């Protein structure tokens, strides 16, 4: 039973899915369950009560809005099975969960007990033929078409640089921490309260986050930026009325190079590139410095990759060649690389069998990712 | 003391017990 | 026992009844109980004492009128056992009590005493088999054929702005004021006796209604019409004498913006409709705001959705779609869709059965309203 | 010119003043503006068009009351500037501002323009020497005499938690809601429309925080007391008539520990308790714990403390000491603490001069807070 896979780009802020050998995916959603906040007195009201993809972006004012997945670490479990199950339904894909083998991506450094439960869900809920675990690192590399290189990449949860060297993963030198879109964010939204505009619901949280997308910009010098005094420029809400968001907008984005400001003392994005090619062995240090692959959706920021540059030739030692690549669709390159994975002929030799997993269990799942 | 607001044995604080 | 149920849309001002699956209410008529003042000397008289409906109307001079209802609040509760006795009698439905279900409507944020009075008087005085009170913002969206949209609604007692976005009525939206047409129609006596046309018996009341019904207008600017001089526009009252109405015209229907000339600091119908759309989520707004269904009898005054409009863009935030709908049938609007409400299939799941209400008691009622 | 500074202790609900170095605030009254609703036709009337303090606690009627505050955040400037001339006239202090520095208060994490428009009244409106601005945590346990406290206070406007270990005020641990004693009276208004008895004035609306202070405890299960009937307990108004409160007392401050029934899904007080606790750093959190302080008053309820140490132990790990403190004076702890603070000899060290304002701004104002 070797049908066409589906490939599963899962997430903390969206989940990407669609089938291997697509030139891009065509099923991407936000990782959210909806539920509605209001009693529904009227009959002919929206049958349910659990809302997951476009209609729960349509209907956000009713719905409360709750992630199941944090850093890359699901805490809901129940969420993230009716998640999948959407995924799965005639209105996305159109397809039952027997008859493909999926391909799953997780965040580097997770949990291992949420790595069983999340095959348990895909072998025994869904009757899944065949389930492959992979990294987002080593699949991004594969949608460029290289095979050195660092990733960094910064999705909603989790922010990790994995050092790749012609196909030679290191463990050891692979870097990680738990700041990043959502927690950007959030210190958005505090920013947002000091100025004077709250935003305390959960459905207006999503609001937050449009703000962040659109009016944001990452200064390459913030102490002159702080001693300048803002033009405060203007955006418009959903509803219509006008907000000056102020000094916030720049300030924001900083919690990427700087989390002194949310109060959790880590490394930073710049550093963790830097500690990465460091840890790493001597000889491959300036092949990783000059391949450098950006991913994932807080590196889309104005001037994010002037700042990295800046902050590289700061640390790194002196007359070294740098060079941070970034792909136009930076979103998609972990989904991108998993469906030409999956396209290939080796991809039959990775994955775990259904017969596999009952005869060992988690052992085998275990020793086949690495 | 004087002004007009005050609450008559509510206590200082309410404590759990300390155990061993 | 599931025969045609009854529709009994109750109101202060007036009060309409009739069959499920009917086009129109067969039985509209004015919710009072008039009571000779004179005393019969001559033979061959009107009997019974207490006169309901069109007998009422055509002997108005007759009669001591008292309304038991004011603002969607029965006091004289007697008097509302006898208009729901004469609903019920042969005179208007020619029915038994027994066979049919009841659909009674109250006005929301009501005292929940009076709701508990109600069903003891429908399930012991009257033998109900089941009964179901319903709002009337939920059952003119029925009648429309909408599930999205505010109900701006002005009878005779109340004034509420109910926000329901696809079948979800939103509770701690619900803005109400007691400034409605009875409130006007005193106003506008008060006016009259300013100008000189004194009125004071409860049969020369309906003059002042009639009047407030026909020649009255919502002017666009009050301070444009305060300083300009009127005509003074006559009106032939039903005896034959002149008036010259005056400035009192234009000024009583005012009330229901301005309610600080009665002497009362409440919202007013212009702010209850932005007041209403505000308390609810952000994403809903502009579909509110899109959506706007005008209702009842106060409504119907010259240029006052013209007023309206003026006064939602004056207040709501600006380059919004605002559109203020309304039906045809503005006075049926609320029976239509209880008619259509009945004669669906779930009605039955709905209602409160009377084996039900003699097990539980109150209870059961305030668990399946709200 | 370091004369004995002044204590201006802010609040939505009451403004407490007086001098440095005193037990208790000699000067406390309700925070708002009253001015007269009706014409003043008869001479000899109570004079001056605005009535703050004692004169508008008792001419209520009269008055049509605005608070200028609303969870913490000035809405009206032109009304606290005349609440803080009426503080310093005659009536009250009988003292200039010119000669003595001044001790403002706010609650945390507000509009910074509002910090700036506070110092600008008071520096150029007002003609002051020395200005510095606190927090409330910091001065209820300069009170009680600690270092180490988790303040969970509840005012009028705003409830939060700042976790405060041996003078080092945690600034990201900070959890604060604008759900408090105002709500709740407004809470307790909707459901005694709904029991019947209507207020909607704003003279009228503080009949309503008298029977909220006087007749309201918390149930410790609210499902027990909702499954059993109430007993219908009596109030006497200004008026005279009686008033059966009913379940509504109980249920009013539920808003507090459930912000779902007013419909704003907030975290509650209980659960901005753990909240701050458990943002805060792993070794701390014991300490914290056991140093749990109340103020403000919303914490006065029946029952409060006693269901808010139930709510804890439902929440905090397990086998823990909890120690939930509250001294006699609470409604007075933050301006005791001012007093303190004033009365010690860093004070002068910490304010902002005029002629630092003069020659900096705002930024030097922001700077010596933080």
């Amino acid at each position: 039973i070797a049908n066409q896979p589906v490939v599963i780009d899962n997430g903390s802020g969206v989940i990407k899915a669609g089938f291997a050998g697509d030139q891009i995916p065509k099923y991407c959603f936000p990782n959210y369950v909806g539920r509605p906040k209001h009693v529904r007195v009227m009959a002919g009201a929206l049958e349910g009560d659990i809302f997951i993809g476009p209609k729960a972006e349509e209907h956000r004012g009713l719905l409360s809005i709750r992630y199941p997945m944090e850093h890359g670490i699901v805490k809901d479990w129940n969420d993230m099975e009716r998640i999948w199950q959407y995924v799965y339904s005639k209105e996305q894909l159109q397809t039952f969960s027997e008859e493909h083998p999926v391909l799953l991506t997780e965040a580097p450094l997770n949990p291992r007990k949420n790595r069983e439960r999340a095959a348990e869900v895909f072998f025994e809920t869904f009757n899944v033929p065949a389930l492959f675990i992979s990294m987002q690192a080593v699949l991004s590399l594969y949608a460029t078409g290289r095979t050195t290189g660092v990733v960094l990449d910064s999705g909603d949860g989790v922010t990790h640089a994995v050092p790749i060297y012609e196909g030679f993963a290191m463990p050891h030198s692979i870097m990680r921490i738990d700041i990043a879109g959502r927690d950007v964010s959030r210190f958005l939204r505090l920013y947002l309260r000091k100025e004077g505009y709250d935003f305390h619901s959960s459905s207006e949280f999503e609001i937050v986050k449009a703000i962040k997308e659109r009016a944001c910009y990452l200064s390459i010098n913030p102490q002159k930026d702080e001693t300048l005094e803002t033009e405060k420029a203007q955006y418009y809400l959903p509803d219509g009325s006008t907000i000056e968001i102020g000094p916030s907008r720049f300030r924001a984005p900083e919690l990427l190079f700087r989390p002194d400001l949310i109060g959790e003392e880590s490394e930073g994005i710049h550093e963790v590139l830097v500690f990465a090619i460091q840890k790493s062995d001597m000889d491959l240090r300036r092949t990783l410095f000059s391949n450098i692959v950006l991913s994932g959706g807080s590196t889309l920021f104005k001037g994010f990759g002037d700042r990295l540059l800046s902050e590289v030739k700061k640390l790194a030692p002196k007359d070294v060649k740098i060079r941070i690549s970034a792909p136009q669709e930076r979103l998609y390159s972990t989904w991108i690389g998993g469906s030409i994975l999956a396209s290939l002929d080796t991809f039959k030799k990775m994955w775990v069998s259904k017969k596999e997993y009952e005869e060992d269990g988690a052992r085998s799942i275990h020793r086949k990712t690495f | 003391m004087a002004d007009p607001k005050y609450a008559d044995l509510p206590g200082i604080a309410r404590n759990e017990p300390d155990v061993y």
